[PDB]
């Protein structure tokens, strides 16, 4: 299906969002 | 926005400042932010309004990367260019946007058929194209346009073309320009603030029509997010004067 | 407004209305609907000769059929329900002096007050409401449940305490005048004697206690505050 | 109208009573009657003009329950959503009404043929749709719109549109809005008190046509009703917010 | 015929429209 | 202090309270006990420190549990008793906004005040008394019955007028605070959270006539009147 539905567990929040904990995303 | 000045301590002697270029060759400034807000941008070039569908949706939306085409994406009806236009480049500047937005609406035909454009206020979805509401299979006995929603209609024999003004009616103090992810599914109600409600054209027969929008004079925009990485590639598409 | 300690009579603080030769007394509070208007200014092109008022007649208190109220009605339910004129002329207090004018007169403007009286006791509870609807013909059974009720000019009785409720009644109809009677040489394009209807409805069903009286009475009264006739003619009797 | 404050006896404390919103997100307020009835109303979307009939009869009236569809019941040719309009919402809540009301006709066309429409005063009779006045065979030669009643003339290829301010043109003080059942078989003159006249196209050669009204300039309604028994099941025809 | 054109007897009174006698209507 | 006659609604005579977010009505009339005053003067030397307040949290009522009052219910019987405030913070109305503050300072003054509202009915009749009694730990069972509360801040409550009751209790303690919570790293050697107990009492047993009900409920609200607090630490949950 379309990828940008959802962001993989390890990167995001239960809100699908990168989560704030989540560094690497720069 | 944080100029930055706070950070140069230099004071130190520096050369001149000179003279303004601004008004030299002419009075027409264009610098203004609202000024290049209220020029036209071309969101749909001859795309079709098929009387069995609802009507042809217009979210209300400010032009930005929210419509930017991508090389390989899919296909959609949206103009290619919208995200290269100077109003979506300063929109992808800030995230805020209140008031009031113009769609000049243009019809290609000379028939006298009716053309209504209906307005929707913020009801919290974003579509955008032909759509059959609640999925039925006919609508000229159930026009949106005769609802009860503010609706205007456009007489292709005296005029194809027309501009409507849609209000900022939506529940929110600021509208949301964009998202970092358009097809993101997120919560919900989140979801639907980047829009203040929809724009509904419905033909009598199938005909097409070209749609353009720009800020309404009632208009601001706020919450500057500063520069996104950007790229270019204009200097391989021409000669230098040195051929 | 404030009781009394007992006496020999109990406590002897009632209120009362006199309106010509009828008083009616009530033992606590009232509920009183708006004085509201009635159109002015067609009367006298409508009519090109003088119309007449016969106060002593129409201005009195006239009770009409007795209501019973019982455990088992249900809210929205009917007590009782008056076309008028109409009613009050030939199916309710016939004999009433307060009908007189209109055995000779063939139009009329009507301007009424309607005073209702409950009698239940204080081991009793429930909510009636009554209400009237303006130029009703015709739409009687649509906007005629208890909301309805609520919205238009009405009066609540509370089946415990017995408050009065007295609902004041403009002229409001469509044409400039209503017709008295009907008659077989009138025409019958034209349904005359209603300008209006009154609705006696449950708001909270009537209960009681443990051996107690399964139901109780309210009685309506009604007078004219400024009944005017017009068109004069041979006297006839009332439907 | 009787607000029931009357038997709001209870005099304790309560909490604010805050500070209205209105005005707050723009000055377009919605809230006055009389404003809500001046938008147009659609009543025909696209319906038939034929020259074998004396025209197309349009009975003068507002929006209300009198229009409204039901599902189940015959087809006619008023569009089904007059009922659910905000300004049939509220005429169900007034029996009387008094003034003027604007018809807006759109004749599809181009032609430079003329299509007249020709105003009846109150006659005593309600209907709508092409009708063969006394049921003749031919109207060219004894026209309507050439008897005398007021009339006035659309002319497609000059503009298909026009919009006509009918008079209070009645015997009566305040024209009846509504009936519990419009079908029923009574007392002639009262049936007849629904409508303040009629309004009749007519056209040279067949042609469709598009109508929709409002409350004049000049217009009342009173002898308010208090609301009627009602049902809804808009739920079921959408998510909610929470998937 | 049309079910709406009359109103049934014993319901109606002479002018084809609910009876103030008839309760039931509600 | 008048009743009035009886309308729609009754006798609409009531009065009310209203403090911050929460109104508490009454249908009869009050007893309210003497505002009298607490120890001032040591605050600002016990705490080097300023001391807050934060009214819109604690000075609202908190209705806390119900207490049933049966005929079976002797002179003297205890109905109800709390050590304040230990007990509106960890076993009493525990999510009440008005424990916020206790989370986080580990000292203060307080004072109060407490309304009872009871409900039996016109064929009743019983009376209760509530007291206060201050710094009461280690002496709860001495000066502890009717006479003593008599003696005492008091407020008392007849169960057949419903008659409301308001209690005020100033900060009366031996030393300048009471401490607010106990916790694993706190001394042993001082019990915190109680620097008063408030007593419900049996005056004379509820009685009810034929088939009446045995039982009847009163409902105890609180609210700081004046609640200070000091030696600011981290957050902690309720003892
Ligand atoms: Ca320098
Ligand atoms: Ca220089
Ligand atoms: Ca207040
Ligand atoms: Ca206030």
């Amino acid at each position: 299906d379309n990828p940008h539905r959802f962001l993989p567990a390890n990167v995001s929040n239960r809100w699908n969002e990168y989560s704030s904990a989540y560094l690497p995303r720069v | 926005m944080d100029t930055g000045a706070k950070e140069d301590e230099d004071e130190t002697a520096n050369f001149s400042d000179g003279v303004t270029a601004m008004g030299f060759q002419s009075l027409d400034t264009q610098v203004s932010i609202k000024d290049i807000l209220r020029r036209p941008v071309l969101l749909f070039n001859h795309v079709e309004l098929d009387p069995d569908y609802t009507g042809f949706f217009i979210p209300i939306m400010p032009p930005s990367r929210m419509m930017q085409y991508k090389s390989g994406d899919k296909e959609t009806s949206f103009q290619r260019l919208i995200g290269r236009t100077p109003q979506a480049a300063i929109m992808n500047l800030f995230r805020f946007w209140r008031g009031s937005l113009r769609y000049t609406i243009i019809i290609h035909s000379t028939d006298g058929h009716p053309i209504y454009v209906t307005h929707v206020p913020h009801t919290g979805n974003r579509v955008y194209g032909l759509m059959k509401v609640n999925n039925l299979h006919e609508y000229t006995k159930v026009p949106i346009f005769g609802c009860g929603l503010t609706t205007e209609m456009i007489i292709p024999s005296v005029n194809p073309s027309i501009c409507v003004e849609v209000p900022f009616d939506t529940e929110n103090n600021w509208a949301v320009t964009f998202d970092e992810d358009a097809q993101r599914n997120y919560s919900w109600r989140d979801k639907g603030d980047t829009v203040t409600g929809h724009l509904v054209v419905t033909p009598v027969v199938s005909v097409y029509m070209s749609v353009w929008v720009e800020a309404g004079d009632d208009f601001e925009v706020s919450n500057f997010y500063g520069p996104p990485s950007v790229k270019t590639n204009d200097w391989n598409y021409a000669f230098s004067d040195e051929h | 407004e404030v009781p009394s300690k007992e006496s020999i009579q109990g406590d002897a603080t009632q209120q009362s209305s006199k309106e010509e030769n009828t008083i009616i007394t009530r033992d606590q509070q009232q509920t009183v609907s708006e004085n509201i208007p009635s159109t002015v200014g067609d009367l006298v092109i409508a009519s090109s000769e003088p119309t007449q008022q016969f106060r002593s007649l129409t201005n009195r208190w006239m009770p009409i059929n007795s209501i019973r109220v019982t455990v088992n009605g249900k809210r929205n339910d009917l007590l009782a329900q008056y076309y008028i004129p109409e009613d009050f002329l030939s199916t309710h207090a016939k004999c009433a002096p307060n009908t007189i004018p209109f055995e000779t007169y063939v139009y009329g403007k009507y301007e009424l007050e309607m005073k209702f009286v409950a009698n239940g006791n204080k081991f009793q509870c429930g909510k009636v409401i009554i209400s009237v609807k303006f130029d009703s013909y015709q739409a009687d059974n649509i906007n005629t449940g208890f909301q309805a009720a609520l919205s238009r000019p009405h009066i609540m009785l509370d089946l415990s305490t017995n408050n009065e409720g007295v609902l004041k009644i403009p002229f409001r109809y469509h044409r400039a005048f209503v017709r008295n009677q009907t008659h077989k040489t009138a025409t019958a394009g034209v349904r005359p004697g209603k300008f209006a209807s009154i609705y006696v409805q449950v708001l909270s069903p009537l209960q009681t206690g443990e051996g107690g009286a399964n139901d109780m009475f309210i009685r309506p009264f009604y007078r004219y505050t400024r009944a005017e006739f017009a068109g004069m003619s041979y006297k006839v009797p009332l439907t």
